[PDB]
C-alpha cells in the first residue's frame, strides 16, 4: 500500500513503554563531562588519611625559629 | 548551543507585566539561568534551573519552561527592575553560553 | 495520586500568561499529559499534549503558535505558556493524565485536575 | 562577600597581559570560578573555568593555547594570564563564582565582579 | 515554512550524484516526504516516498534499484542519491510534503521546494 | 558467573520480609534485573524490574505499593522489600538478568538464580 | 533532602519482628545510617552504608535498601531494644540530615 | 574511649556562650568531629563540622555567622562558641566523631557524647 | 551490525569525482564515521555523524545518508587523497565495527 | 597532540604480553580511549574501551577474559595486558581517542597512533 | 583490601618469560609494589607505584596495571630470579596489605 | 645502608618481649619505619608504623593495645614492645623503611632487615 | 621536578614590556622564585612565593601563577634590567631546582 | 650584609678541596645556608643544605658521600669539604642564605655570594 498516511499518527501511546532495553548502553559518552560540579564536596573524608608521607619533608623551614623557649 | 532571546527591546511601564522569551537551538533540559545587569555593574543571578529563585531575589520574578522554550515573567514591574536581562544555559556535556540580552526600558 | 494546577487569573487581551500543574502521588515522569478547556456553553476541547519526554507536542488548530506546552520531570510540573490571548480563550484549563495501555494507540484521560479559571477581558 | 578584579589596561597586539581577581568575605578555596567577557555589541561570552583545585581547566575554543587560568587558594586570588593578545579580545572581563548544588551537574554563577576593562589596540 | 533543495549540477552518464533537501519553519520529523521530477515537455512524475522514519520506502518502477531515498530527522534534511544516472533523468527534482490528514489514506502534497536542475549529457 | 538469593523463610500474614540477591562473576552494575515468582500449580509470574540504575521500577498490578525492589551496585546485591504479606504470596522467588540486546527493546531472562522459598501462613 | 520515617510509633512485644522504614525525598544512593537513642543517653551507631553492622552491635539488627527506600529489621526484639531509632543521610554534596525518629514501645 | 561535653547552662537571648568537648581514650588529632543538636519535639539536627585540622569547616545554614567551631588537638578538646543566641537555639548538644572509612567519602557518626543542655530564656 | 563497502577497489584520476558506498546490515540511524589510512600510517577521521566534517579536513570531502545507505564523495580527487577509506558505525546499543575498506588507486 | 604506543614484539602462543600507549600534547585524563587491531588481509576490528576513569570497560566478544585494559591517568598511559595469546592475535594494535561530543552518545575516534606489531607464532 | 595472586606456583626455566598476576578486591589506583624474598633473607623492593623501577634493580623486571589488575613480567628469567614475589597495596585511605606470594621454581 | 633487628627469642604466652632495630649507614631520623610479621604458611602482615618523630602511630586491629612502637632518633633504633603475647603472634619480625617520595602519599618499603624469630609456646 | 624557561632569548628595548614564562614539569603549588644575575655578579632575589616582591626591588617587577605555569612581567624595561633571569622551585617534598635561564638583551 | 667565599683554585681529579664562606653583617647563627653551583652552558644546580645547627643536611644525588657540608657558628663560616673530584665538578660555587619565612615551608635564597672558581683538569 503506497497510499497510506505517512504522518506520525498523533493519537499514539505517549506513556513510558516499560519494555525498553534496561541494560548499560555500552556506546555512551566516555569523556570528562565538563559541566560537572566544580565545588568542595562537603561530605569528603574528614579523617586523618593514615597512608600519608611519613618521611622527613626535606624542604622545610631551616631558619632560627625566633619564637623559641628563651629560658634555661 | 546557540541561545537567542526575544523581544530584543521591551518597553514597559511601572506595574505592568513583562515576559521575556529565551529559545535554545538544542535541548538544554532544565539547565538554564536568568541574569540582570544594570548599566555599569556586574550581572546578578535571579533564577537558576529555570524555575528556582536565588536567595534575596524578590518574589515578583518567576520563570518556567523546559526543553528549548523558556520564559521569565515579572508579575509587577518596579522602578528598580529596569535593566538588561540575560539567559544562560549549562547543559550536561555543553559549555556555558549566554544570550544576547533584552533591555527593559521605561515607556 | 493527586493533580492540582495553578497560575490562573484575569489578564487583558494580548498579554502572556503562564499556567502550571503540580503532580503528586504517582511517578509523573512516566506519563504523557494533556491540557483541556471547558468553556461554559460548550463542551470540552483538547488543547495540547506532551509526550512523556518533551520530544513531541501537538496542539489544537486554533492555538498553534500561541500556546506552548512543556514539562519539568524533576519538579513534577506541567507548563502551558500562553501568548497573545484573545477573548475566545475564556475557559477553565484542566490537566489530564493518559492512562497506561497495553498497545500502541494510547488510552483515555484517567486522572483530571481541578482546573484554573483564565479570563481575558478589557 | 565581595569579589573584585584588577590588572586591566591598554596593551598592543601580541603583548601579554595578566589579570587578577581577589575574593573576600567567603571561603574561596571551596568554589570553582569562571572568567567571562562582555564585548560591547555582543552578549556575555564564557572564557575559562578553574576546578576548585587547579586540577581541571577548560577554555573556550577561541582562547585555547593563549589563555592560562590558575588560582591561588592561599591568597584568595585568581589569575588569567593572557598571551598573544589580538584586537578581538577588547572586552570587560568578569569573575564568576559557581553556586553550591546538591548534585553533580553544577550550578549557575551567583557572585559576579565589577569588571576590568582590557583594551587591545595600536 | 521553508523547504530548500540543493546538490544539483552536471554529470556524465554512469556516474553517481546525490541531492539534499533542507526543511525549515516547521517540524520536519513529523512529515513524510516525496521527490517529484519535472522533465521539460512532460508533467510531474513521482520518484520516491519516505515514511516519516525511513522505515518504509517506495520507488517508481523506472528508478528501482538505482535510487536511494533517506532522511536525517536530526538535521531536517532529505537525501535522494542517484546511482548510474542516464540521459532520461534530466529534470528538475522537487521535494513534496504530505499534508496532515485525519484518516489512514494520506493526502495531497502541501509544500513544494523550488527544485534543483540535474542534467545528464555527454 | 552465578546468581544466588537469600532471605527466605516463613512469616505471619501482614509481616514484612526482605529478600536479597547477590550476583558474582560478572559486572553486576551493567544489567537490569527482575524478580519472578513460582506458585506451585501455576506458571511463573513476573513481580518487579530494576533499571540498571534504580531510576525506573515497574511492578505487577497485584503488588504495587506492597513490594519495593531496589539494587545496590557497590555490593552486587538486589533487594525486594515485601510489606503487607498475604497468604497468596507463597511462592519461590527467582532473580533474572536481562540479556544484552542490540536494540531498544530489551531481551529475555537468561541467568536465573536457584530461588528462595517464601511461605506465608498462620 | 528531607528524611521521614514511618511508622512514628511501633508497638511490639518481646521476641517479635520489627521493621522501621526510612524514606528520602531525594535519591541518597547507599549513604544512610541508623542510630539508637535510649532516653537520657546519646545515640549509638547501629548500621552504616545502610547494610553493614557497626562492630559490637548484635547480629539481630540488619538493614536493606537503596535509592530512596530503606528499612531496618530486627529479627528478634529484646528487652533492651525499646528505644528511638533515627535515620541519617550523608550523600555526595548533601549535608547530614536526620529523620524525626520512631519510638518502639512495649505492647 | 570516652567523649563527654560540658559548658552548657542558661543565658539570656543575645548573649554569648561557649561549649567544650573533651575527648579521651583515643587519638583525637586523627578524627573529624561534629556538633549535633536535639531539640525536644524535633529530631536531631546537624550544626557544624571540623575537618581534623581546623583547615575546613562547614555550618548549618541557620547558624552561619553566629557559631564558631574550633578544635585544640593538643588538649583533645572541641569548642563551639555561640554568638547572639536566640530562643530557637535551646536544645541538647552532642559531639559526633566521624567513623574511619577506607574511602574518600567519609562515614557516619559513631561515638556520641552524653550531651549538654543549653537553655536560652528571659 | 556487519558493514560492507562497495566497490572494493576503484581507480580514479586527478580531479575526478569519487563515490564510496557503505551499507549497514541493520539501521544505524546517523551514527557513522569515515576514516582514511594511507599505507603504513594511522587512520585519520574525516567525517563524523555521517555528514559533519572533522576540523582541518578540506571541504573537498563530503558524506551523506541515513538508515542503512551511506556514501562519501570526493568532489575533486587530489594527488594526496589516494588511500584506503574505512566505514565505522557506533549505534546506541551496538559496538564499534569497521568495514573492509576501499582503496582509491591512481588511474 | 600526539599518541605513541610501544611494547610490540614476537611471543609464542600461550604467553602473555603487555602493550603501552603514551599520550602527549593533550589532557589524557579527560578522554576515554580504545584499542583497535588491524590484521593484514582484514579490516580494522575493535578490541576494548576504557571509560575515562577505569570504572567501566567493554571488550570484543572474542577477547573477554584474555585481554585486560587499564589506564594510568597520572602518567598518561594505557595498558592492554594480553594473556593467553593465540595465532589469531597476529595484528597491529592502534590507540584511539574518543572525540568530544555535546551529547550522551559518544563520538568517533579522532586521534590514532602509529600502531605496534604483535606477532604470535612458534 | 584482600589481595590475591595467581598462579600460586610457577615453573619456569632460564631464559623464559614469566608473568605473575596480582588482583585486588577493591580499586587501589596505581599504588602497588612488588617484592622478592629469597629463602632465609629479607624481601627487597623491585617495583614501586606498580610501574616504576627501584634504583639498582635490573631492567628485566617490569610491571603494569591500574585499578584491580596488576602483572609483573620478567623478560628473561635468570638463575638469580628464582624466589617468591609479593604484592603490596597502599591505597589512599587504606592500610598496607600483602599477597600470598607466588614461588618461581626451576623446571 | 644496613638495618639490623634483635631481641628475638622464646617466651611463654602472656609474657612481654621487646624488640629493637639498629639502623646503620643512613639518617635514621629522616625516615618512618614499619614492623612487618611473616608467619610461615602465610604472606607478610603489617603491624605498626612510626611517623618519623613519634607523633603518629597506627597499628593492626589484632595488636592494638598490646603492641607499643616507639623510636629513638638519638641512638638510631626502633622498639616494638609486646605485652600479653599469644600463640598467634609467633612469626618473623622485619623492619621496613618508607621510601622517599616526592608527594604526600608515602611509598613502598625499600630496606628490610633480616628479621628475628619470636616464638610463643608452652 | 624539571623546570623549563621560555623564550630562551628575548630582545627588547628600553621602555618596552617583557614577559618571561616558567613551566614546571609537575605542580609546584605557589612555591617558586625568580632571580636576576648580571654577568660577573651573584644572583639576587626578585620574587618569592611566586607573587610577593623582595624588599627593595623596584615595583616594575611582577609575577603571577600557580601550579605549573608561572610568568614574570616587567612593566617598563630599564637599562639596568638586561640580565639573566632564573626560575627556582621549592615544593613541599621536592628539592630545589633551577631553570636554564633566559637572557634579556638590548634590541 | 655581605657573603664572601674563598678556597677555590685548580686541582687534579681524585684530590680533595675545601671551600669556605665567611658571612658578615648579620647573625650567621640564625640561618640555614645552601651551596649552589653554576656550570657554564647549564643553569644553576643545588648542592647542599645545612639546617642552622648541624642536625640535618641534604645533598644532591650526584654529590652524596663526596661533598661534606658543615658550619661553624662561632666564626660565621661554612665549610664544603670536597673529596674525589671529577671533571664534572668544575663550576662556580655560590653560598645562599634562606630568607626568613613566617611558616614552616622555607623560602627563597635572598643573599648570594660573589662565587668562587673550582677547576679540575689533568
Amino acid at each position: 500500500d503506497p497510499n497510506a498516511n505517512p504522518n506520525v499518527d498523533p493519537n499514539a501511546n505517549p506513556n513510558a513503554n516499560p519494555n525498553a532495553n534496561p541494560n548499560a548502553n555500552p556506546n555512551a559518552n566516555p569523556n570528562a563531562n565538563p559541566n560537572a560540579n566544580p565545588n568542595a564536596n562537603p561530605n569528603a573524608n574528614p579523617n586523618a588519611n593514615p597512608n600519608a608521607n611519613p618521611n622527613a619533608n626535606p624542604n622545610a623551614n631551616p631558619n632560627a625559629n625566633p619564637n623559641a623557649n628563651p629560658n634555661a | 548551543i546557540q541561545m537567542t532571546q526575544s523581544p530584543s527591546t521591551l518597553s514597559a511601564s511601572v506595574g505592568d507585566r513583562v515576559t521575556i522569551t529565551c529559545r535554545a537551538s538544542q535541548s538544554v533540559s532544565t539547565w538554564l539561568a536568568w541574569y540582570q545587569q544594570k548599566p555599569g555593574q556586574g550581572p546578578k543571578l535571579l533564577i537558576y534551573e529555570a524555575s528556582s529563585l536565588e536567595s534575596g531575589v524578590p518574589s515578583r520574578f518567576s520563570g518556567s519552561g523546559s526543553g528549548t522554550e523558556f520564559t521569565l515573567t515579572i508579575s509587577s514591574l518596579q522602578p528598580d527592575d529596569f535593566a538588561t536581562y540575560y539567559c544562560q544555559q549549562y547543559n550536561s556535556y555543553s559549555f556555558w553560553t549566554f544570550g544576547q540580552g533584552t533591555k527593559v526600558e521605561i515607556k | 495520586v493527586q493533580l492540582v494546577e495553578s497560575g490562573g487569573g484575569v489578564v487583558q487581551p494580548g498579554r502572556s500568561l503562564t499556567l502550571s500543574c503540580a503532580a503528586s502521588g504517582f511517578t509523573f515522569s512516566n506519563y504523557g499529559m494533556h491540557w483541556v478547556r471547558q468553556t461554559p456553553g460548550k463542551g470540552l476541547a483538547w488543547v495540547a499534549i506532551i509526550w512523556y519526554d518533551g520530544s513531541k507536542t501537538y496542539y489544537e488548530d486554533s492555538v498553534k503558535g500561541r500556546f506552548t506546552i512543556s514539562r519539568d520531570n524533576s519538579k513534577n510540573t506541567l507548563y502551558l505558556q500562553m501568548n497573545s490571548l484573545r477573548v475566545d480563550d475564556t475557559a477553565v484549563y484542566y490537566c489530564a493524565r493518559v492512562r497506561h495501555s497495553s498497545s500502541r494507540h494510547g488510552s483515555a484521560f484517567d486522572l483530571w485536575g481541578q482546573g484554573t479559571l483564565v479570563t481575558v477581558s478589557s
